[PDB]
């Protein structure tokens, strides 16, 4: 009831209600099944009882034979649809799944999406969710037929002999009995083990991931024995476990074992004369007595095919673990407002008592009171890890404060986003080049630019002077995470973006931080002359060229420290000539 | 298929444990057989043999038939499922054990990332699949069918091979055919998965940019898009597995109408085969649960011949490092000097670069002090012989660097590097990596000594690091690879930016902890920061991979050179 093993299902069933015509139908298509199987057991009771019995030659059989090949390309008609039902609803799960997760993961923001690595999060949406794909087109689909089947053979057989629908009904209450003594417990220890197998995955991850470390201090060779240890100590712990858990099997298997024997015993000796009983008073015959073999395997196979399918169900409940808790973890979500900035001249930010907060709570940056006129340029300062990146996430509408930060006399929280960020343009560090063409790249921020316009961009940013080494020159595919451009030329592309529509705000994280050095000196030279535009506002730790910029602010954990131009600061003594004497010891 | 030959090879180790599961699965499904069998036939002959014949009619035979195939059906399920697990689990050791081995020797350079190791994790699982999933099946399947044909010709040889031979010809050609069906769609499904994570990559990390620019609900839009299309190639899979099942089903169907309709004529000589009929039909009826898994395992060798191909592929590569087998003695001091080498890639100068040829004493402090934003050094790669230099000699004490066997060098040569990385281990095993024999006290000490106090605080030692929890920060983390450095103690260090990426606070402390733990043992320290270079005994600058000029940070600022300039601001 409330193990994890349980809970997990339950989340697994709520999700199925998206395909429930889908599964109505494969349950709908099962009861045909059922049907099927009992009229092809009819059939060739009857012909064996003619042939073996009554001695009627072969030739004159063709209508049951005939008839029995009907109810075999029958079965293997609603084989093939009970199969492409199920998987539309695995599909029509998993479509929707994707959607609330691809939903709650945009609406969180980036904020939330960089606090784990793009691969992570591609694990979540393709591979996990898929992982639920056999458990709703086929686990089931197969618990309904479980049901269905079973007990449409005994109603069946029972008409014909009570006797042998008591054998089969007999050992029905059994296997359920078994699942409260084994197997409900055996179940959930099974999760745990395949929650080690993951982790014992990522032990050997974390070795392949290390294996630099282990080369220049010699550990190579005692770091085999380390996941000869580790596999060691999985393999007995999940073997302890197996040795109940398969115990289902083995039970099954006797039931559906002893099943056929008693079948045979009971008819074969009721044959011979030796029992009277369970007949109806009317005689057994050997098609009564074949009807029941025939069926007899087929009263236990659509739960042995249920342990065929006990790894569909596994991967799902270790996929909807991770599902579950993801869509259940409350976040911030940065309150969206209605108002609407009229005017596109440079913004006037004032903020006074703000405090950023990350998505999941935290606090990152402290009480900040500072004042930015329109039209002026600002820089922030300071040791990594001060908050100074969570100030421009804050401007940008990704992350939520408790404060104030008005920008013409306007609180952020009541700017609508979509109008809000159109006056406004981004350049940071580790560039993005989401497009496929440079040129769809520089000309994301509005596709409707004039050709004149995309060259005056593609100057400024210094783009065109990279552009004869590219082979197709603007219109050249970037390719996954830019791999055909460098970091200094990708880094341009985004300065093209970003000043190709002159905004109200630009907001600058480190533009040139990793750059080379001339990129460098040309992505600053173009950022230089933009920041004068309009309202700008830059993330730096290159100190020794901040003379022209009008305020510097010196952030320290959360908060702001130090303020004033760069004459005043550079002499003052304060934190800020520490900083600037420590990036000075840099070549 | 000849790809598989090397994990193949494999199984020799563990042979007894794997065939048993495989007898074990055949044993399982003879007894299936048998067992309806001997009722189909049981409840006929005493149906013919009637009230009259209960005298002459012998059951107590069949009863241990029926006795001993139930027994031996359920106990053979039981442990089949016992003994392939746990020999799916040794094969899984074996196959971990093996690719690491094979990657160890061609480490740094071989590899070139964290996708290609995620990928090399899940190829390793899938070659563990092989036996389970592909060869007990396939296997299984062959014997048993050979064994009912074999048993079952006793009888009759023509009803024998007919029903054999639909089991054969069905187990070797419909796997291959439906292989072949659908190649084309398992192309197209992994070109739309690799697809949509390319585009999902690219929405998810450019989250921030297409939100600003407003592109952000088009791009997600093309983005189902390519889902819709890859969703309708899992549909095609899907319609040709439904097809397999279902002509599976009408294989089946044949064989039990072809021996209700053969047997009828005459099993054997006998033109009146009353109760062998029902021994024919009731075998056909139950043989086909031997071909269940067939079809469906001869897909995942597909899966398997890519990933063995892929291993082989990264595990094959040539070691460009080979060490001799000299059992050399580690000196106490080491005194290394280089001949010729050079400081860093060509970096595209087309120059001809000479080398640095430097020389460094015993317990003497050197500092190379190189550009910032040039080209990548790699000094360290090949002084810890990641790859051999091209140009010029390393000699390590006066001998060469190559004539060290592996253990020896690595017991010579203790390096801080630029990435320290965190095993998912307890602190104990991320420290006792660089000692193994290591007392409990005499570790902690350590941890004191180079300023982490905060991993001693309450879980202390057992505390969990890595992914597990437990995160540390760029400067406590370097802090980690010089107590490692020192936990080592080997006479020669080599620390590569160990001050880089630090505060002024951190960076003055660990400068600091280098001047007085390692006073007596050579360090060759690569930076581009000026911090603390006052108390090394030798100061190399350069530029474009030539020493501009060096000396003590005394001489060297009153010859006014490059030097003095960087002391400047410039
Ligand atoms: C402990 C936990 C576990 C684990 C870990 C595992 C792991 C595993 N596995 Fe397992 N299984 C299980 C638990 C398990 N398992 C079970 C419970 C079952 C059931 C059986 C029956 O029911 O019949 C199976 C069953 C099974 C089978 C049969 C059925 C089907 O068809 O599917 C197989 C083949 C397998 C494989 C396998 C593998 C390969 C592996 C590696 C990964 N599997």
């Amino acid at each position: 009831n409330k193990s994890r093993q349980k809970e997990l299902t339950r989340w697994l069933k709520q999700q199925s209600v998206i395909s429930q015509r889908w599964l109505n139908i494969s349950r709908l298509l099962g009861f045909v099944s059922g049907i099927l199987i009992i009229a092809q057991a009819w059939f060739m009771a009857r012909i064996l009882q003619h042939m073996i019995m009554e001695n009627i030659p072969r030739e004159a059989l063709l209508l049951p034979f005939t008839l029995l090949v009907l109810t075999f390309v029958l079965r293997a008609w609603v084989v093939w649809l009970r199969e492409r039902v199920g998987y539309h609803a695995g599909q029509h799960i998993r479509f929707a799944i994707r959607r609330q997760v691809l939903d709650r993961l945009q609406q969180a923001g980036p904020a939330w999406i960089q606090g784990k690595p793009a691969g992570s999060w591609a694990t979540l949406v393709l591979e996990q969710i898929d992982d639920m794909h056999d458990y709703y087109a086929r686990y089931l689909p197969q618990m309904a037929l479980a049901v269905s089947v079973p007990l449409l053979i005994v109603v069946a057989i029972f008409p014909s002999n009570w006797a042998a629908a008591l054998i089969l009904l007999g050992t029905a209450p059994l296997i359920p009995l078994f699942m409260a003594l084994v197997g409900m417990g055996a179940a959930d220890a099974n999760r745990r083990n395949f929650l080690a197998l993951a982790r014992l995955s990522g032990h050997f991850l974390d070795r392949l991931r290390g294996m630099e470390t282990l080369r220049i201090f010699g550990r190579g060779e005692a770091e085999i024995e380390s996941i000869r240890s580790a596999s060691e100590d999985f393999r007995q712990r999940t073997m302890e476990v197996l040795r109940l858990a398969f115990l289902s099997s083995g039970i099954l298997e006797f039931f559906t074992s002893l099943s056929i024997a008693l079948v045979a015993v009971y008819f074969g000796f009721s044959y011979l004369g030796e029992l009277d009983f369970g007949h109806y008073d009317t005689g057994v015959t050997l098609a009564a007595g074949f009807l029941a073999l025939i069926l007899a395997p087929e009263f236990f196979q659509p739960l042995r095919d249920l342990g065929t399918f006990y790894h569909a169900k596994a991967q799902a409940v270790g996929a909807a673990d991770s599902l579950k808790t993801f869509m259940e973890t409350p976040l911030a979500h940065p309150q969206r407002g209605e108002a609407e900035l009229a005017s596109t001249d440079p913004v006037t930010i004032e903020a006074e008592e703000l405090f950023i907060t990350s998505p999941e709570g935290k606090t990152l940056a402290g009480p900040l009171n500072f004042t930015l006129p329109a039209g002026q340029r600002a820089v922030l300062v300071g040791r990594s890890g001060s908050g100074k990146s969570s100030l421009l996430n804050a401007l940008s509408g990704f992350l939520s404060y408790q404060g104030s930060l008005r920008i013409n006399g306007i609180e952020l929280r009541d700017l609508s986003p979509e109008s809000w960020r159109k006056h406004l343009s981004w350049v940071g560090q580790n560039p993005q080049l989401p497009a496929a063409t440079l040129r769809d790249n520089v000309l994301l921020a509005r596709p409707d630019a004039s050709e004149q316009e995309l060259q005056a961009a593609l100057d400024n940013a210094w783009v065109s002077e990279f552009l004869p080494l590219l082979p197709q020159g603007v219109d050249t595919p970037v390719g996954d995470q830019a791999a055909r451009l460098s970091v200094g030329q990708a880094q341009r592309v985004a300065v093209a973006r970003a000043l190709l529509n002159p905004c109200s705000l630009l907001l600058l994280d480190e533009p040139a931080a990793s750059l080379d050095a001339h990129s460098e000196q040309r992505v600053m030279e173009a950022l230089n002359a933009a920041s004068l535009r309009q309202t700008t506002l830059m993330v730096t730790h290159q100190l020794e060229d901040l003379a022209d910029w009008d305020v510097i602010w010196v952030m320290q954990d959360g908060r702001i420290i130090e303020q004033g131009r760069y004459a005043e600061l550079s002499v003052a003594g304060g934190p800020f000539a520490t900083l600037l004497a420590h990036r000075q010891e840099e070549i | 298929m000849r790809a598989l030959l090397p994990y193949l090879a494999l199984y020799k180790r563990h042979k007894w444990m794997l065939s048993l599961g495989i007898v074990l699965a055949i044993v399982t499904l003879l007894a299936s057989i048998g067992l309806l069998t001997l009722s189909g036939w049981f409840l006929s002959a005493s149906a013919v043999a009637g009230v009259a014949g209960l005298y002459s009619f012998n059951y107590m035979l069949p009863a241990a038939g029926v006795r001993g195939a139930a027994i031996t059906r359920t106990a053979g399920r039981y442990f089949e499922r016992l003994v392939s697990h746990d020999a799916t689990f040794r094969v899984l050791q074996h196959l971990r054990i093996y690719t690491f081995s094979k990657l160890l020797p061609l480490s740094p350079a071989g590899l070139a990332q964290g996708e290609l190791l995620n990928r090399v994790v899940a190829d390793v699982d899938t070659l563990d699949h092989l036996y389970l999933r592909v060869i007990s099946p396939l296997v299984g399947a062959f014997v048993v069918i050979m064994v009912v044909t074999i048993g079952l010709s006793f009888l009759d040889f023509t009803l024998a091979f007919t029903l054999g031979g639909i089991m054969l010809l069905t187990l070797f050609l419909m796997p291959p055919l439906f292989y072949r069906a659908g190649k084309s769609t398992g192309q197209n499904l992994t070109h739309l998965r690799g697809q949509y994570r390319q585009q999902l990559t690219a929405w998810l990390q450019g989250q921030a940019e297409l939100t600003i620019f407003g592109a952000s609900d088009r791009y997600r839009t093309q983005l189902e898009n390519t889902e819709i299309q890859w969703l309708e190639a899992q549909r095609r899979q899907s319609e040709l597995t439904a097809l397999s099942q279902a002509i599976m089903l009408l294989i089946g169907a044949l064989a039990v109408i072809l021996m209700l309709w053969m047997a009828s004529g005459g099993v054997g000589g006998n033109a009146q085969p009353g109760a062998l009929i029902a021994l024919f039909v009731f075998c056909a009826l139950a043989a086909f649960e031997a071909l269940a898994p067939v079809t469906g395992a001869f897909q995942h060798l597909g899966q398997v011949i890519a990933s063995a191909v892929r291993i082989s592929d990264l595990t094959d590569q040539k070691p460009e490092v080979t060490f001799p087998d000299t059992q050399t003695r580690v000196a106490d001091r080491v005194s290394l000097t280089l001949r010729d080498v050079q400081f860093t890639y060509p970096e595209q100068s087309q120059q001809a670069l000479k080398g640095i040829s430097l020389q460094v004493n015993a317990g003497e402090h050197i500092a190379i002090l190189g550009r910032t934003g040039c080209g990548k050094s790699t000094l360290l790669q090949q002084l810890t012989r990641a790859w051999d230099p091209q140009q010029g000699e390393i000699l390590l004490n006066d001998s060469p660097i190559a004539s060290l066997n592996e253990a020896a060098l690595r017991q010579t040569i203790s390096v801080v590097p630029q990435r320290v990385h965190l095993f998912s281990a307890t602190l104990r095993d991320n420290l006792l990596l660089a000692s193994p024999g290591s007392s409990d006290e005499a570790l902690s000490e350590i941890l004191r000594r180079v300023g982490l106090e905060k991993l001693l605080e309450d879980a202390g030692l057992n505390s969990w690091l890595g992914e597990g929890g437990r995160q540390l920060s760029g400067g406590e983390l370097r802090r980690l690879a010089i107590a490692r450095a020192l936990l080592h103690d080997a006479p020669l260090v080599l620390l590569d930016e160990p001050t880089e990426g630090l505060d002024a606070t951190t960076e003055s402390q660990i400068l600091e902890l280098l001047a007085e733990m390692m006073r007596e043992k050579t360090v060759l320290m690569v930076t581009h920061r000026l911090r603390g270079l006052s108390r090394f005994q030798q100061i190399i600058v350069m530029d474009n991979g030539q020493i501009i000029e060096q000396g003590t940070h005394a001489e060297l600022l009153a010859r006014q050179g490059r030097y003095y300039q960087f002391k400047q601001g410039l």
